[PDB]
């Protein structure tokens, strides 16, 4: 097989400089992901309904899209009646 | 949609008096229902007798009326037939027969109110799903 | 020339080969994978299906999915800048724009990968039979995720990218299409199961006809990639199956060609059948037996039994599986056996 | 039916006895080496 | 301890212990400790999660029912009266594990790697047919004594729990065990199919105790036999005599016993009391037909003349041999016997007069209970059929015990096939492949 | 030395088809099951499988084709009871109650089990390694699961897989409605085993064919570049590994043919082993994952998932399967 | 050895978002209705 030329993964993940850098970068990305949910930013970015944002106080009728081109406003008018 | 106090507000007796349960009280009545009722009463039906369900409309036409907290707690102490002609504690779990139904032993008076409440609150949330059967699954 | 300079860089011997096909493959494939991971983690399906389908909503790995666009969208491309989303990323996700995003980028990803197979095979110096074989997964993807919903009313009836969603797709095709009764799926089954048989029986035979080229009990060390000799006895393997099964392989080249043929042919056959289902052209019934059964209430086969099951599946799942139809079935119209 | 039962029972026994006595007849020795 | 000097890779590293009696002994004692450890650890675990007023089969218990079956910590009806014997069993097994582990580790990494040049008594060679049978004889006597411990427990030390006890289930002392060979060895000659059920159909503790007396004596006698004798000529020519070979012999045995234990825990409700393990499959189905028979009869239905949709009796029908049985799908389960159903059994099966008149409330409760506790549940422990909604957290211990051991039984059969075939090949001399300059087929004539 | 002559012919390696001691049992049983199957598939009268006096036609002469034809399982009235011919008052009764089904599968399971043992036997006679039979244990366990193990756990051979194409489909559909086999991690491993098997089969087949060393021209088959029993390998694994090692990355490819071929055996066998155990464990009603009404909103409304849609489909099979066999609300048997 | 290569990018394009996503789902386990 030989080796292509890049630095072997084995020696990198066993190097100190690597874990000096990645003992900060990896947890930060983890925390960043945590904050993306705990702040509730994920809900507003993707438009995913919160546990209290599926129905109104007295409806079981599914807010289903029935139109094609006016579908955007049809979803927006669903968000309004909440 | 949330668990508002008006949803948790259930009739107390048979003369109009009501009571608003708390959210934790409902979660307790849910946990206790799964503990000693769910085996025969999943979803408000009755596996060993599908002719009778835990629907509010059904409980109201029972004798004595069971569409309130006072009625259900009494049933959990001294259960009777739908017409109340005979007592059936010998074949139905109750405080009166907690010797042959051991799961009813550690149930306090507070525990009975929560269960009674959950039975009344649930159809106000699930609608006809409560006591409906596999059709409404 | 700049073309020749770029060609050198693209075809550099690396840990991960790129090539000209990489310009198409890598970005499309990354977006298809990323789009699915994004949708199954955050994006819902509440406005398209009336379903939860992300970890954020409480779904697990088996139940999460990127669901198909609403039926009212038709066969729309649902581009982000399209007339439906109108540049709004949030609305785009809520309408099912990520499904077409994955399906389309995933399609050109598969094209890029098959091209990658051609490209590398040309540089190495081997025949392109690996690329040829990969035409079967592509034919499957195209027929099922593209052609079938195109034949139907909308993208809605295409498979949703999810584990349980696929299981829905399976049972749907039983209740509505009677897909099991279709001979083109049957040939596909024979190809897949037959492929697994060939895969198991070849590896087992080779491993149990090995020559002794070492002193160790673990024979894996007794092989070298640059050796010129066969590592197992074709002669001994031939006599064995000749006496056990009656027939046996005598030609290694035909053996490994056949191992290509069986599962590839099967998938292509199942692909053809799906194309038919796109037009509701099903192998649903046998007219001869329907005539008999309708005239004779004492005639019953396993075929007539399965149709009763399909009738049950349809009437019981349709209102929720097709919420755009606004189906309302009173209990008394539901097909039910006794007691149950 | 009684005749059939006896017949099958004898047939089965015959073959089973062949299997037992057969493998008891020095089967490990029956190998190329 | 490497592939270069062993021949075996790391994933087959335990195969390096074949010719190392010392380390191998430590491995078998250390693993033995692991078994006793789990026994004690899981027992204390169940006890800490145990709720007395709840049935054992609603709390996911498998060890406590085993103890309770031995008549420890239970009373009339199988109700728990003392949790302390459960505690003792857990502690003692847990304490003993530390001992076995101590010697297991010692013999493995500190003890002599070979026992042959240390002690001729404990040293053994696989080829030594006389030594092997002696060790076989020893452990045989060990198993014989263990079976007599159950006998002693049942006859002298409190007895066992009898679900068939008069006036309801209770702990009873076995006074007259069945020694009649026509009964004991009668089970071994019964058919494994429906209505017969082989040894699984033992339905009284008298037979269970009497059986273990026979096994207790047979193993001791057989143990003495294999010590004072050496394998006969026909035996020496019929078997493969090596370490891996003996392993495959035991693997086949354990696989067989595994399948047997599965069917036993699924069908038998005598040594697996339904009070502890929950109702069996047949039992729960029978209990359902019982429940609606009672309910409908109260409403005024005539269950004897009630015609079902198919013409068959809706509540009562006949078995292929004529016996009066419950109607519906449960017709298949007409061979079911239970202490709650037998009171309604007559000489021709279910007696209609006892049904109309002599049904007692405790039978109605028992039927409804077992009906609503059928061994049906999902992998994430959701009670009921697959179409059921989330509410009841229940999967019967019978389902857990039957499935788990069937898996183990099957893989041990695979283990039998693997280690047996290789033992044959290794003894013959081609387990590592075919000799290139001496291929057997090349010396054989053509098939055509 | 007369019985020795018989033993030598039985264990003979010069027979066109190896007999062996396993074959001494295999040949009669397989012939018995086969002959009965062919006759029953063609000319057998209807069979009351559900034991409710509702006979199900399965043979060609009674209105079936190849697709709808089947040998129908024994009656539910029989259950797990052993039902040979001599236990019936007449062949007419025996046929009405699904007699042929038990006769075939029992002779078949015995024959098939001996078939596996027969595979070890010849390999021992030839000086081979004996684990090919272990690979055959994967489909054999699968057959044991649907023919023997599942009827045991359910309590009737009427719930065994019918000997027919449509009957097979009936077995699958009813199974899903009662066990949710799709949401079971063992069937999913089985799917991964057979999809992966087919993938790897197509994969191994394509890579070896691609790396074939030129020994022929364009006017003849490439297969003639290989001669039976030749010393040299017909392809170049070095080139093949060079290709697949660049298709992904080199450490995701096999350079060891023995290690590669072992993987080819391991993956689908292990996969089928699990799906075999899947049926075997679901036989004792340890069913697939149940996530019905798992997602709930703040108020308490059930927010459906794809699992709930699967449930609705399962409800449809459940309430319709064996429409006349149920008298009570819970399906236990 | 080179530090930043094509392989480097190929890694972090899968690496970085994965840990970010894992942290997100980790926070979702504490969401109550
Ligand atoms: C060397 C071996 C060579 C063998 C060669 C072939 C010899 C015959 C093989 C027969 C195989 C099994 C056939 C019967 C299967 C079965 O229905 O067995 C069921 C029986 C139990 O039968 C039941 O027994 C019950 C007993 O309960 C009764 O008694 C109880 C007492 O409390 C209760 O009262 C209860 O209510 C009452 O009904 C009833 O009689 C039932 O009607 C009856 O069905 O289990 C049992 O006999 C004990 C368990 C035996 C093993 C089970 C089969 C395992 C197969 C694994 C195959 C793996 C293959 C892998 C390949 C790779
Ligand atoms: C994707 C992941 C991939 C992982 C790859 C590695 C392979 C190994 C995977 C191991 C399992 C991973 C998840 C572990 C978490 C878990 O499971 O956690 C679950 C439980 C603990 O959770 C508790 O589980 C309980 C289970 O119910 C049990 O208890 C209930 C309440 O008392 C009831 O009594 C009920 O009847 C009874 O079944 C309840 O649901 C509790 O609410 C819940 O908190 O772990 C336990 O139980 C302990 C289980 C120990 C092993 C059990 C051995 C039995 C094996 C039987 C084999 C049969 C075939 C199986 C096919 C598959
Ligand atoms: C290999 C690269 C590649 C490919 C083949 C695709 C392919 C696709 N993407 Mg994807 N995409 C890519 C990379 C790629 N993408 C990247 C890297 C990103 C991240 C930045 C995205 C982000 C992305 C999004 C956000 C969306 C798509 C979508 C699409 C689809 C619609 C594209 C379209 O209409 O283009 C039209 C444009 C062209 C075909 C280019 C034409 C170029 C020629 C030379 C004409 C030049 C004209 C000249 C300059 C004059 C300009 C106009 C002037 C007169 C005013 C299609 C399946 C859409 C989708 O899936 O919707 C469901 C969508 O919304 N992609
Ligand atoms: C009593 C049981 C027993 C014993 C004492 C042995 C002993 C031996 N076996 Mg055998 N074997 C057994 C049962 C047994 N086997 C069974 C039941 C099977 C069928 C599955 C096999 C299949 C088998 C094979 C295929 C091979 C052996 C071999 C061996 C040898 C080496 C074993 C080794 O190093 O394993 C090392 C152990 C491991 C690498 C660990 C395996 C872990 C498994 C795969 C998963 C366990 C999952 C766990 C239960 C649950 C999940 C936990 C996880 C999530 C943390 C040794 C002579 C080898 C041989 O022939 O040597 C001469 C060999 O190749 N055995
Ligand atoms: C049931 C499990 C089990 C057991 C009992 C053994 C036992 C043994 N193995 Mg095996 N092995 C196992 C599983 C097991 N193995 C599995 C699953 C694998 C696959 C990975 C292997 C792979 C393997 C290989 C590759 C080799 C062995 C070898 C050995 C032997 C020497 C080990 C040694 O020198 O360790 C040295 C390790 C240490 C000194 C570290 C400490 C070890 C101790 C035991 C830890 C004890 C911890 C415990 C909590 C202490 C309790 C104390 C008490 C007072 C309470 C030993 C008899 C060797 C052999 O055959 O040699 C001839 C060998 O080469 N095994
Ligand atoms: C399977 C069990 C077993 C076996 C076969 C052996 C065998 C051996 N051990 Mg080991 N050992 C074991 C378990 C075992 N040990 C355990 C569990 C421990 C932990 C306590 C030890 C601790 C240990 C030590 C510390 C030493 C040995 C040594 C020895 C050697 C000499 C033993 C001797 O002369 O005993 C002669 C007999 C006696 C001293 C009297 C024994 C009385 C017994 C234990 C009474 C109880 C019997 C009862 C039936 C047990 C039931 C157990 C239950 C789990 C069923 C020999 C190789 C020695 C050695 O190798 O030195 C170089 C040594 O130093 N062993
Ligand atoms: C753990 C138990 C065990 C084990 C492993 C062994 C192992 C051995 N014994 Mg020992 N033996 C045991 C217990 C055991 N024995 C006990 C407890 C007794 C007292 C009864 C004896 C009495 C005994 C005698 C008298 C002899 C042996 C002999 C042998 C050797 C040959 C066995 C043989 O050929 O079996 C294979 C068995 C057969 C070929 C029998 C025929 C096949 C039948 C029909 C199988 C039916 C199986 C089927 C599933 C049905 C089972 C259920 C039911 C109907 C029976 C071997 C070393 C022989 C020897 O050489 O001793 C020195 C010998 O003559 N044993
Ligand atoms: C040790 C664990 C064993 C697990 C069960 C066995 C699985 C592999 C064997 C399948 C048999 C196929 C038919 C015969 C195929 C055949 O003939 O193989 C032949 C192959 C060649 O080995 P050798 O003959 O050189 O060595 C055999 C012995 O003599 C030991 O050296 O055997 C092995 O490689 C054994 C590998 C053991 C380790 C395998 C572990 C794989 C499973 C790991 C866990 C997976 C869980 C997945 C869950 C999703
Ligand atoms: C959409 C879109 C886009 C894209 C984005 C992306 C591309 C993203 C990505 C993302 C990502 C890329 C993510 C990832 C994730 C990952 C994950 C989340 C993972 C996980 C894993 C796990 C969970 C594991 C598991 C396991 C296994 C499998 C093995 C065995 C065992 C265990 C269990 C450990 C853009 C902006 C361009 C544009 C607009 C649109
Ligand atoms: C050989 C070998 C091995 C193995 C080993 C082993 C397996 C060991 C074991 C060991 C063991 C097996 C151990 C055991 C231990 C135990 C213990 C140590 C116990 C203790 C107990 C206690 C401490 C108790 C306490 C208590 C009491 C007293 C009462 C109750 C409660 C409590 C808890 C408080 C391995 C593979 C790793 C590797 C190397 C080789
Ligand atoms: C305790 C008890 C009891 C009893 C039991 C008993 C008494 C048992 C016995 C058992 C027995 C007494 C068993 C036996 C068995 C036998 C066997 C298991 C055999 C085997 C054999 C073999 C395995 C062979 C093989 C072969 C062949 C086939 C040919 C040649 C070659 C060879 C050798 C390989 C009862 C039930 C009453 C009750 C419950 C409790
Ligand atoms: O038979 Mn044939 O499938 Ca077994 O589950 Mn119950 O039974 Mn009837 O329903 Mn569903
Ligand atoms: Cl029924
Ligand atoms: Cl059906
Ligand atoms: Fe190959």
């Amino acid at each position: 097989a030989g080796t292509t030329g890049e630095r072997p993964f084995s020696d990198i993940i066993t190097s100190v400089r690597y874990w000096v850098i990645h003992s900060i970068t990896i947890p930060a990305l983890f925390i960043a992901g945590w904050l993306f949910v705990s702040t509730g930013l994920a809900y507003d970015v993707f438009g995913t309904p919160r546990p209290d944002s599926y129905y109104a106080q007295e409806q079981r009728s599914i807010p289903l899209v029935t139109d094609r081109f006016e579908a955007k406003q049809q979803v927006e008018t669903f968000l309004e009646q909440l | 949609a949330e668990l508002t106090p008006e949803v948790l507000t259930v009739p107390l007796n048979s003369e109009g008096k009501t009571i608003t349960l708390t959210e934790k009280q409902y979660l307790e009545g849910k946990r206790l229902f799964q503990y000693a009722c769910a085996s025969c009463h999943v979803g408000g039906i009755t596996k060993t007798n599908p002719s009778l369900d835990l629907r509010t409309e059904t409980l109201a036409l029972a004798t004595p009326p069971r569409d309130n907290i006072e009625g259900l707690v009494d049933y959990m102490k001294n259960p009777t037939t739908y017409d109340g002609e005979q007592e059936i504690a010998e074949v139905h779990p109750s405080l009166r027969s907690a010797d042959i139904f051991p799961k009813m032993r550690n149930l306090t008076e507070k525990d009975l109110v929560a269960i009674a409440g959950h039975i009344l609150v649930e159809p106000k949330i699930l609608g006809d799903k409560w006591g409906g059967g596999k059709v409404y699954y | 020339g700049w073309f020749d300079i770029l060609d050198d860089w693209l075809k550099r011997d690396r840990f991960v080969f790129v090539g000209w096909s990489g310009i198409l493959l890598f970005p499309c494939a990354y977006l298809a994978l990323g789009g699915w991971l994004t949708g199954t983690t955050f994006v819902t399906s509440w406005y398209t299906h009336g379903l939860a389908s992300s970890y954020l909503e409480g779904c697990n790995f088996l139940t999460v999915a990127v669901s198909t666009p609403a039926n009212s969208m038709g066969h729309s491309l649902l581009l982000l800048w399209g007339p439906e989303a109108q540049g709004d990323f949030t609305r785009w996700c809520q309408l099912g724009g990520l499904w077409t995003f994955i399906a389309l980028h995933g399609a050109f990803g598969l094209i890029g990968f098959m091209l990658r197979q051609f490209e590398i095979a040309r540089l190495v110096g081997v025949r392109p039979y690996n690329a040829i074989a990969f035409s079967a997964p592509i034919a499957v993807f195209v027929s099922v995720f593209l052609i079938y919903p195109l034949g139907q009313s909308s993208w809605f009836f295409a498979p949703s990218f999810g584990v349980a969603a696929i299981f829905r797709f399976l049972l749907f095709f039983q209740g509505f299409h009677n897909w099991t009764l279709n001979p083109f799926h049957m040939m596909g089954v024979a190809g897949v199961l037959g492929g697994a048989l060939l895969c198991a029986i070849h590896g087992a035979t080779v491993e149990n006809t090995l020559f002794q080229d070492g002193e160790g009990a673990s024979t894996f060390r007794a092989f070298n990639p640059t050796q010129a000799e066969e590592t197992y006895s074709m002669v001994t393997a031939n006599r064995f199956w000749s006496q056990i099964f009656g027939i046996a392989f005598s030609n290694k080249r035909w053996l490994h060609f056949f191992m290509l043929f069986v599962p590839v042919t099967g998938l292509w056959m199942s692909a053809i059948g799906v194309v038919g289902l796109a037009l509701n052209l099903r192998s649903y019934d046998f007219i001869s037996q329907e005539i008999r059964a309708a005239e004779d209430p004492e005639f019953e086969t396993f075929y007539t039994k399965n149709l009763l099951l399909n009738e049950g599946i349809r009437a019981w799942m349709a209102p929720q599986d097709q919420p755009h139809e606004n189906f309302v079935f009173p209990e008394e119209v539901l097909p039910r056996g006794n007691a149950l | 039916m009684e005749t059939l039962k006896i017949t099958v029972y004898i047939v089965v026994t015959f073959f089973v006895l062949l299997f037992v006595f057969g493998f008891l007849s020095g089967d490990p020795a029956r190998n190329p080496k | 301890r490497d592939q270069e000097s062993s021949g075996f890779a790391w994933w087959a590293g335990n195969a390096r212990l074949i010719n190392l009696s010392g380390k191998l002994l430590g491995a078998h004692v250390a693993h033995a400790g692991l078994i006793v450890f789990w026994a004690g650890a899981m027992t204390l675990f169940e006890l800490a999660h145990f709720i007395p007023e709840k049935p054992m089969y609603e709390q996911g218990l498998i060890l406590i029912p085993h103890i309770a079956t031995l008549g420890w910590g239970v009373g009339p009806g199988g109700e728990v009266v003392d949790t302390f014997p459960f505690f003792v069993v857990g502690v003692v097994h847990l304490i003993s594990s530390a001992v076995l582990g101590f010697g297991g580790v010692y013999h493995a990494i500190r003890g002599p790697e070979t026992l042959e040049e240390y002690s001729s008594f404990f040293g053994y060679d696989w080829k030594d047919k006389n030594k092997m049978t002696t060790i076989l004889g020893f452990h045989l006597i060990v198993l014989g004594i263990g079976a007599l411990l159950l006998v002693a427990k049942a006859m002298f030390f409190g007895g066992l729990y009898d679900t068939w006890a008069p006036g309801g289930g209770d702990v009873r002392v076995i006074t007259n065990p069945t020694l009649d060979p026509r009964v004991i060895f009668g089970y071994l000659l019964k058919s494994p199919f429906g209505g017969e059920g082989w040894i699984v159909s033992v339905n009284n503790l008298e037979d269970v105790v009497g059986g273990h007396i026979w096994i207790g004596l047979i193993c001791i006698a057989g143990g003495i036999w294999h010590i004072l004798t050496t394998p006969f000529g026909w035996a020496r020519r019929a078997f493969i005599w090596s370490g891996e070979a003996y392993l495959s012999y035991s693997l086949g045995a354990l696989s067989m016993m595994g399948f047997i234990a599965t069917c036993f825990v699924w069908f038998n409700n005598t040594v697996y009391p339904s009070e502890f393990y929950g109702p069996t499959g047949p039992e729960a189905s029978q209990a359902q037909a019982m429940t609606f028979l009672i309910r409908d009869q109260k409403l005024g239905a005539n269950v004897g003349s009630a015609q079902g949709p198919t013409g068959l009796g809706k509540y009562l029908m006949r078995s292929p041999t004529g016996e009066i049985i419950f109607g519906g799908e449960t017709m298949r389960f007409w061979d079911f016997r239970g202490p709650w159903l037998e009171p309604l059994r007559g000489p021709n099966g279910l007696d209609l007069n006892k049904i109309k008149n002599d049904i007692q409330p405790w039978q109605e409760r028992r039927a409804a209970e077992y009906m609503t506790h059928a061994p049906l549940g999902s992998l994430n422990s959701v009670g009921g059929v697959a179409t059921e909604i989330n509410s009841v957290n229940f999967v019967s211990p019978r389902s857990w015990l039957a499935t788990s051991h069937f898996v183990l039984a099957f893989f041990f059969l695979v283990g039998h096939l693997w280690h047996a075939g290789r033992a044959r090949a290794a003894a013959a001399g081609f387990e590592k492949g075919i000799d290139r300059e001496s291929e057997p087929v090349l010396s054989m004539p053509s098939l055509d | 030395n007369l019985w020795e002559r018989f033993c030598n012919w039985v264990t003979s390696t010069d027979n066109r088809l190896y007999v062996g001691w396993f074959g001494v049992i295999m040949i009669p049983t397989l012939l018995a099951a086969t002959i009965c199957f062919v006759i029953a598939f063609i000319a057998a009268p209807p069979v009351d499988i559900d034991g409710i006096r509702e006979p199900v036609s399965g043979s060609l002469l009674y209105g079936n084709n190849i697709i709808t034809g089947a040998v129908v399982p024994s009656s539910n009235a029989i259950g797990l009871h052993f039902y040979p011919i001599w236990e019936a008052a007449s062949l007419d009764e025996w046929l009405y109650n699904g007699g042929p089904y038990q006769l075939i599968i029992f002779h078949f399971l015995l024959g098939a089990s001996c078939y596996m043992g027969r595979q070890w036997e010849l390999s021992y006679r030839l000086g081979m390694r004996p684990w090919i039979c272990v690979a055959y244990s994967a489909p054999l366990a699968s057959a044991f699961a649907v023919f023997l193990i599942y009827p045991i756990g359910q309590g009737s051979f009427s719930d065994g897989m019918p000997l027919g194409i449509s009957g097979t489909f009936n077995f699958m559909i009813v199974f899903q409605a009662e066990h949710n086999i799709l949401m079971h991690p063992f069937h999913q491993l089985g799917v991964a085993g057979v999809f992966g098997g087919a993938l790897f089969c197509a994969m191994h087949g394509s890579l070896v064919t691609s790396s074939l060393i030129r020994e022929t021209t364009e006017t003849e088959s490439a297969n003639y570049g290989y001669k039976f029993g030749q010393e040299e390998e017909t392809y170049n694994i070095v080139a093949a590994h060079g290709y697949f090692g660049r298709l992904i990355f080199q450490y995701a490819s096999f350079n060891n043919s023995r290690s590669l071929h072992f993987f080819l055996a391991a993956w689908p066998v292990v996969g089928v082993w699990f799906t075999a155990l899947g049926i075997s464990t679901m036989a004792f009603n340890l069913n697939g994952f149940n996530f019905n009404h798992s997602v709930i909103d703040a108020k308490g409304n059930v927010i459906n998932t794809w699992a709930d849609i699967i449930n609705r489909a399962n409800l449809g099979m459940e309430v319709m399967h064996e429409r006349n066999a149920h008298n009570f609300p819970l399906d236990l048997a | 050895y080179p530090i930043f290569t094509v392989r480097w990018v190929a890694v972090h394009t899968l690496a970085v978002p994965t840990i970010f996503f894992l942290g997100a789902i980790a926070a979702m386990q504490f969401i109550q209705r």
